[PDB]
């Protein structure tokens, strides 16, 4: 079923979060986590991802 | 309310580039997928792209890949396709839609659907219309009704609107859709159905007004003979 | 990629009509396919997502089903708003394909069409062009063969055609056939004619003219 | 380095015995790509090697 030729894409898992999760929580923001201390300021840039 | 406000369309030559722009207010743009999909002058739907919110998970279409280029743009919230190496193949009007495919399993589907942007790849260069009379036979017993009409010819690009008599004559107002000829320039015939018994008594005008190039044309028709 | 060999391509029915539109598939897609409504110039319309699940803010009219690799899609009531063409797009393998579309209009009762001719106006002829246009107003069906004589010689390659849309208020559609030839060929022949025949005419009808008002 | 090492004799310089203060390099903005496989970049200064 979820292995389609082609690609299976619909599927994402969060992979920069800030801190770890709290038990059951679900977490659905899409914001740009900044990867250093330059403020990423939503810009997908260096130290952005 | 959502509203994908399209711009960034026009005339380019085959092989050039051209960067076509989405912007969306009323909805978290950062949080929704984007999609691009084109549609050939009288053909079917077609996709072109999509970009799942990250800069590098973007996908084509198998007919554009490594030709279009599709990006995206936070703070004002705006949507962009850079387009390279276009052929008289990608002559299309340009969608830009929505989608939630990231969370949400249940609108799959393109919620919105912009308006669309009109993007012709051909060589040829914008030209003001020339506009011609369709005049009757005076003879014809054919029926209580005659048939008018003012053929516009040679504008480009779209679109065109028709009005008659300043508005006080509306009756039986006929436009067609607009036809390309072997020339290279489009043409379009607007016509009025009539009574035939006031072809000599009521002055028959035509207005043709064409907003991308501000032109306004009257004409009278008068039976021959 | 993904198939879809949407049939029929074109079918008729009238007001109050139960409409189906089949959409099939290629490997067992499930649920992952869409439908779309689009009138002309008009930018596509959700009609139906998921196989099954009615968008929001649509009349209850429109309904869908089916699921796998084959999907009925069952339209209740037909309302003159809903004339336009249907594509059914695939959502499942990397989604690409659209469907070839089929185009659903209101059957009506069969209409003669009126034909008329068109000389080239004096005004057109210095600019140095002269357009023969031939008019197929108010007909049913579409169905229309249009034959252009000249001096009694069956014409072809030198006329083109457009058709209007499907109307609003009387769902009939109008066509326009025109015919091009310079000023210099139009003073080597005498007669022009447009001939159509459809189906609301038993036998052909024929409109001719002489140039010169002859 | 005045003059960066070939790729057909690339330069393998052993650094061993010192503190690695690896914020200024991840601060530093004249890097076109810094890419770490395994561990997050802002743990590197409290991990050891």
């Amino acid at each position: 079923l979820d292995s389609k030729v082609g690609g299976n894409y619909n599927y994402l898992y969060r992979l920069f979060r800030k801190s770890n999760l709290k038990p059951f929580e679900r977490d659905i923001s899409t914001e740009i986590y900044q990867a250093g201390s330059t403020p990423c300021n939503g810009v997908e840039g260096f130290n952005c991802y | 309310e959502v509203q994908l406000v399209e711009s960034g369309g026009g005339l380019v030559q085959p092989g050039g580039s051209l960067r076509l722009s989405c912007a969306a207010s009323g909805f978290t743009f950062s949080s929704y997928a984007m999609h691009w999909v084109r549609q050939a002058p009288g053909k079917g739907l077609e996709w072109v792209s999509a970009i799942w919110g990250s800069g590098s998970n973007t996908y084509y279409a198998d007919s554009v890949k490594g030709r279009f280029t599709i990006s995206r743009d936070n703070s004002k919230n705006t949507l962009y396709l850079q387009m390279n190496s276009l052929r008289a193949e990608d002559t299309a009007v340009y969608y830009c839609a929505r989608g939630r495919d990231l969370a949400a399993f249940t609108k799959t589907a393109f919620d919105v659907w912009g308006q669309g942007t009109l993007v012709t790849v051909s060589s040829a260069s914008t030209k003001g219309p020339s506009v011609f009379p369709l005049a009757p036979s005076s003879k014809s017993t054919s029926g209580g009704t005659a048939a008018l009409g003012c053929l516009v010819k040679d504008y480009f690009p779209e679109p065109v609107t028709v009005s008659w008599n300043s508005g006080a004559l509306t009756s039986g107002v006929h436009t067609f859709p607009a036809v390309l000829q072997s020339s290279g320039l489009y043409s379009l015939s607007s016509v009025v159905t009539v009574p035939s018994s006031s072809l000599g008594t009521q002055t028959y005008i035509c207005n043709v007004n064409h907003k991308p190039s501000n032109t306004k044309v009257d004409k009278r028709v008068e039976p021959k003979s | 990629d993904i198939q879809m060999t949407q049939s029929p391509s074109s079918l008729s029915a009238s007001v109050g009509d139960r409409v189906t539109i089949t959409c099939q598939a290629s490997q067992d897609i499930s649920n992952y396919l869409n439908w779309y409504q689009q009138k002309p110039g008009k930018a596509p319309k959700l009609l139906i997502y998921d196989a099954s699940n009615l968008e929001t803010g649509v009349p209850s009219r429109f309904s869908g089903s089916g699921s796998g690799t084959d999907f009925t899609f069952t339209i209740s009531s037909l309302q003159p708003e809903d004339i336009a063409t249907y594509y059914c797009q695939q959502h499942d393998a990397l989604p690409w394909t659209f469907g070839q579309g089929t185009k659903v209009e209101i059957k009506r009762t069969v209409a003669a069409p009126s034909v008329f001719i068109f000389p080239p106006s004096d005004e057109q002829l210095k600019s140095g062009t002269a357009s023969v246009v031939c008019l197929l107003n108010n007909f049913y069906p579409r169905e229309a063969k249009v034959q252009w004589k000249v001096d009694n010689a069956l014409q072809s390659g030198n006329s083109q055609e457009s058709v209007t849309e499907q109307d609003s208020k009387d769902s009939t559609y109008s066509l326009s056939s025109t015919l091009t030839l310079s000023k210099a060929d139009y003073e080597k022949h005498k007669v022009y004619a447009c001939e159509v025949t459809h189906q609301g005419l038993s036998s052909p009808v024929t409109k001719s003219f002489n140039r010169g008002e002859c | 380095a005045t003059r960066f090492a070939s790729v057909y004799a690339w330069n393998r310089k052993r650094i061993s015995n010192c503190v690695a203060d690896y914020s200024v390099l991840y601060n530093s903005a004249s890097f076109s790509t810094f890419k770490c496989y395994g561990v997050s970049p802002t743990k590197l200064n409290d991990l050891c090697f």
